[PDB]
RNA sequence: GGAGCCAGCGAGUCUAACCUUGGCCGAGAGGUCUUGGUAAAAACUCCGUCGGGG
């Protein structure tokens, strides 16, 4: 792991950089959910559940 | 009268023995038959004496430990006439952990006489205090509810105090004594000074203590005896056992 | 049953600290009002 | 003259065991 | 029977709070007041819906 | 043109001498034995001006505080108001046994 | 979108993050207004970029500053560099290039440590 | 004496003293309680106080 950290190569472009996002601390945040659609219910669906 | 003769024996051997002069207290140790229930934390629960006082808040040096900001605490307790001459020093916990380290903690133990802290910080207190204070059970700090006001669930706690109430609380805990709850059968309790009062005071002391510990009511403090008390031995820290009341 | 029938037909502790309620001192009003 | 006899009792108890 | 009555009171309390919150989502012009005892509640504008 | 006045230098109180121009706190410190909080508390116990000089504090309040210092426990007061051969043996033993150690080694 | 911009400032071992976005004319540094930076003699050094340029350009924006690491003077130089480069970046992105250039000229003529830092690497002979 | 506030390397089911006072339990081995004494962020800023050595 340390030797990968030596050869980071600071120019890469992985398309997941449009979907992942990161803390200011540097650590990579991840979801309790997992999916791509259940990030936040919208007002219709909340009307139904309520 | 056999009890009183044994106490005479203890005090006269205390006079003769070089080591026995250099420790100056009396402990009653009880052996009962059954093991007690509550686990041994370090909250010394108090026991009342009815006829005879023991010590005076105007006689011992006192340390008080606060919550964090300690500003209104220190200034009011210093300036308002019921506690102006009472406490030797007030200090907060964070200030203490900043201020005293190692040999400084040992110097504290050498210097100050009795320690009381707020109930809301007693739980954390021995960790900064270490175990030099926590050798055995003499200098165990007590806990005192400062403001005479109680925090309900889901409501911001109100800060206040009153020297009236804290002076009464210290006068209670310095008039009468305290024990520690255990799990094993045997237990110990400090009772009386060899010069501050005399043998009838000590016998009355023992009677009230065993009565309060035998009484079924007042259960968070006084219902400590389960099963029968077998025997009581009187001893100092460095003397030996003298047996009374064997059945 | 009178209690139940009426309602059907109609101390120092903390919330978070339980060691206080034995550890405290049940202070005396004499040890308050008196000045030694 | 009690102290010596009870420490006697202590010693003799242990060596008796 | 006493237990059942007390349970009923608790349930109707939770139902009423949930019902006001459910009505808080439809339409109109809402206005938030604090009843000076410390209550939070609302009041709608004088506005007949179509 | 006349105005009249209502001053005493270094005092001899309890076997030692104390200066005469400085406030009563510093005075009760230079009196042998006791401390600052003790001073401030006994002076507000006798109800004397904290700010006054040792040239001040005339004879009646002086002897009053003398009474207090001579018998404080009568004034609601707390207790913090008062105040070779083995070397030879171990040396000789270690040096002798190390001598024998050198000799055997 | 909200017209926004982000920059960094850096003394020897500290970090000063500066968000700059359009707003009501305020400053915030670590969730506290900037009349309350600590060292109280270098508060003026923090104030330096504003008093260099003027005040209206900081009347029409919103700053948010967060600093970590370092010690006192290091943090202070970090904040001033961050505020400088952030203001210049916001001007470059959303208003006229001429205003950006006159800003840059006034800054660098005064003191270049505002626009570029010096991480002090040694010189071995 | 308060009060304000700031760093960076580091993480192996791994990290730690001594003798002493006695009660009880057990055939012990010893177990458990009891008890006394000895070894082990700071400078910074601001406010308030003071002005030869054992």
């Amino acid at each position: 792991l340390r030797e990968k950290a030596k050869e980071r190569n600071p120019d890469e472009y992985y398309h997941a950089m449009h979907s992942r996002k990161t803390d200011a601390k540097g650590l990579l945040i991840s979801s309790r959910h997992g999916d791509e659609e259940d990030e936040s219910l919208s007002m219709d669906q909340v009307k139904l559940l309520k | 009268g056999l009890a009183e003769k044994a106490l005479k024996a203890l005090i006269l051997q205390c006079e003769e023995n070089p080591s026995l002069k250099n420790d100056k207290d009396i402990h009653i140790i009880i052996n009962t038959g059954k093991k007690m229930g509550i686990n041994r934390d370090n909250i010394p629960r108090i026991i009342p004496l009815t006829k005879y006082k023991l010590f005076k808040p105007r006689d011992l040096n006192i340390l008080l430990i606060t919550k964090d900001p300690s500003a209104l605490y220190r200034e009011t307790l210093t300036k308002d006439e019921h506690t102006s001459e009472l406490f030797k020093e007030i200090i907060s916990v964070k200030n203490l952990r900043r201020r005293f380290k190692g040999s400084k903690l040992t110097q504290l133990y050498k210097d100050f006489d009795l320690v009381v802290a707020d109930y809301r910080v007693h739980h954390l207190l021995p960790e900064v205090l270490g175990s030099r204070f926590y050798h055995g059970s003499k200098k165990l700090p007590y806990m005192i509810r400062m403001s005479k006001e109680v925090k309900l669930k889901r409501q911001q706690m109100v800060e206040k105090c009153d020297p009236i109430y804290v002076r009464a609380q210290l006068r209670s805990i310095c008039k009468n004594t305290s024990y520690i709850p255990n799990n094993d059968n045997c237990l110990s309790v400090r009772v009386g000074y060899i010069q501050k009062h005399s043998i009838p005071e000590i016998l009355q002391n023992i009677q009230d203590t065993i009565n309060f510990l035998t009484d079924k009511s007042k259960r968070p403090q006084g219902g400590v005896i389960k099963g029968g008390i077998i025997s009581i031995f009187v001893k100092t820290s460095n003397s030996t056992s003298l047996p009374i009341y064997q059945f | 049953l009178e209690d139940i029938q009426q309602s059907i037909l109609k101390f120092v502790k903390d919330h978070r600290y339980p060691g206080l309620t034995p550890g405290l001192a049940p202070v005396g009003l004499s040890d308050e009002e008196d000045s030694s | 003259d009690y102290y010596q006899q009870v420490q006697r009792g202590k010693q003799d108890k242990k060596i008796s065991r | 029977v006493k237990q059942h009555l007390q349970r009923e009171t608790q349930l109707k309390q939770v139902q009423q709070r949930m019902d006001a919150q459910r009505e808080l989502l439809k339409k109109g012009s809402k206005k938030k007041i604090v009843d000076s005892s410390g209550k939070i509640s609302f009041k709608w504008k004088k506005q007949r819906k179509r | 043109s006349l105005v009249v006045q209502e001053f005493q230098h270094i005092l001899r109180l309890l076997n030692t001498n104390v200066d005469g121009n400085i406030k009563i706190v510093y005075a009760l410190t230079t009196i042998k034995g006791v401390g600052r909080r003790y001073s401030n508390l006994v002076c507000k116990k006798a109800d004397v001006d904290l700010h006054k000089r040792a040239g001040e504090l005339t004879q009646e309040e002086l002897e009053r505080i003398v009474q207090i210092m001579q018998n404080p426990t009568h004034y609601k007061i707390p207790a913090w108001f008062l105040n070779h051969t083995l070397a030879n043996n171990v040396e000789s033993k270690l040096r002798d046994d190390l001598e024998r150690l050198k000799k055997i080694r | 979108a909200v017209p926004s911009v982000q920059t960094f400032g850096k003394k020897k071992s500290a970090t000063a993050v500066a968000h700059v976005k359009a707003g009501k004319g305020l400053i915030k540094v670590n969730g506290s207004p900037i009349t309350l930076v600590e060292p109280e003699i270098l508060r003026f050094k923090v104030y330096e970029p504003l008093l260099l340029v003027g005040l209206d350009k900081f009347s029409n924006i919103d700053i948010r500053v967060r600093v970590t690491g370092g010690g006192h003077v290091s943090q202070v130089y970090a904040i001033r560099q961050a505020i400088a480069k952030g203001l210049v970046a916001y001007h470059q992105k959303y208003v006229d290039e001429q205003s950006k250039n006159e800003l840059k000229k006034a800054f660098t003529s005064y003191d270049r440590t505002l626009l570029i830092a010096d991480s002090r690497r040694p010189e071995p002979k």
